[PDB]
């Protein structure tokens, strides 16, 4: 009975991933948020360990919801007739960071670093859970404002993690690598540090660097904020052209821009409250 | 130059 176990209200967006809608769980009042999927629109199923039939969303959101994450959790989820109904967990009060960077500009790198680190922690939280996002980007990032913690959403472009080669890509091409662009191929890690790149360069600068394949594979960084050197170091390795050229996420945690990262409760406390 | 969001896909 998925209608008497949430009050619905009103809807919060829609696009390629489907229509969320703003909820509250009837049993404790729990903030949800409730995301609808036409099934004649999802490409890639996949096999829960039940081995019911599942959009391959549900089956990456549920390896990345167990325990405590930087990851939006799967609550629940429910099949109808034409939809997947999925209740996700929903911060509040709560502002996606495209929107707060539209209307902050570029961040401080103080605030730029603190965002980046927990950003990192979600993605070697799914990396470790065997999820490979593959749509990274602020869009898909949603900000706890009286917390301070960041917290990943849509893994509707996902894939499981492998180590060999991945030759098909949905996510959003302004993040995608050099190698994508060019061959139609990537591996899994080393193109997420390419769209890190990109989210880091577009943190302290105010906007993305790259709108067209061209700026993707002729790898010119152009910085129009100013930027401390530490920092577009790290940029320009993330977004080196050949991918073996780019850090791990172990390197990119060890440097030297990334040390002394505020807390949570010290950057809402800082920069959000 | 305008900032905008990009869909997926
Ligand atoms: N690409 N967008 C999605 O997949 C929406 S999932 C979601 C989860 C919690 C909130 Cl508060 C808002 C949205």
């Amino acid at each position: 009975p998925l209608e008497s176990q949430y009050q619905v209200g009103p809807l919060l967006g829609s696009g390629g991933f489907g229509s969320v809608y703003s909820g509250i769980r009837v049993s404790d009042n729990l903030p949800v948020a409730i995301k609808h999927v036409e099934k004649d629109r999802i490409s890639d199923w996949g096999e829960l360990p039940n081995g019911t039939r599942v959009p391959m969303e549900v089956v990456l959101l549920k390896k990345v919801s167990s325990g405590f994450s930087g990851v939006i959790r799967l609550l629940d989820w429910f099949e109808r007739p034409d939809s997947f109904v999925l209740i996700l967990e929903r911060p509040e009060p709560v502002q996606d960071l495209f929107d707060f960077i539209t209307e902050r500009g570029a961040l401080q790198e103080e605030l730029a670093r603190s965002f980046f680190w927990q950003v990192l922690e979600a993605v070697r939280h799914c990396h470790n859970c065997g999820v490979l996002h593959r749509d990274i980007k602020d869009e898909n990032i949603l900000i706890d404002l009286n917390r301070g913690e960041l917290k990943l959403i849509d893994f509707g472009s996902g894939a499981l993690l492998k180590d060999t080669v991945y030759t098909d890509f949905d996510g959003t091409r302004v993040y995608s690598p050099p190698e994508w662009i060019r061959y139609h191929r990537y591996h899994g890690r080393s193109a997420a540090v390419w769209s890190l790149g990109i989210l880091l360069y577009d943190m302290v600068c105010g906007d993305i660097p790259f709108e067209h394949d061209e700026e993707i594979i002729g790898g010119q960084v152009f910085f129009r904020q100013r930027v401390s050197s530490e920092c577009q170091h790290l940029i320009r390795w993330c977004l080196a052209l050949r991918p073996s050229d780019r850090p791990t996420f172990e390197e990119i945690q060890n440097h030297p821009w990334m040390q002394d990262v505020l807390l949570p409760q010290e950057t809402a406390e800082i920069h959000l409250h | 130059r305008k900032r905008r969001r990009h869909p997926s896909g």
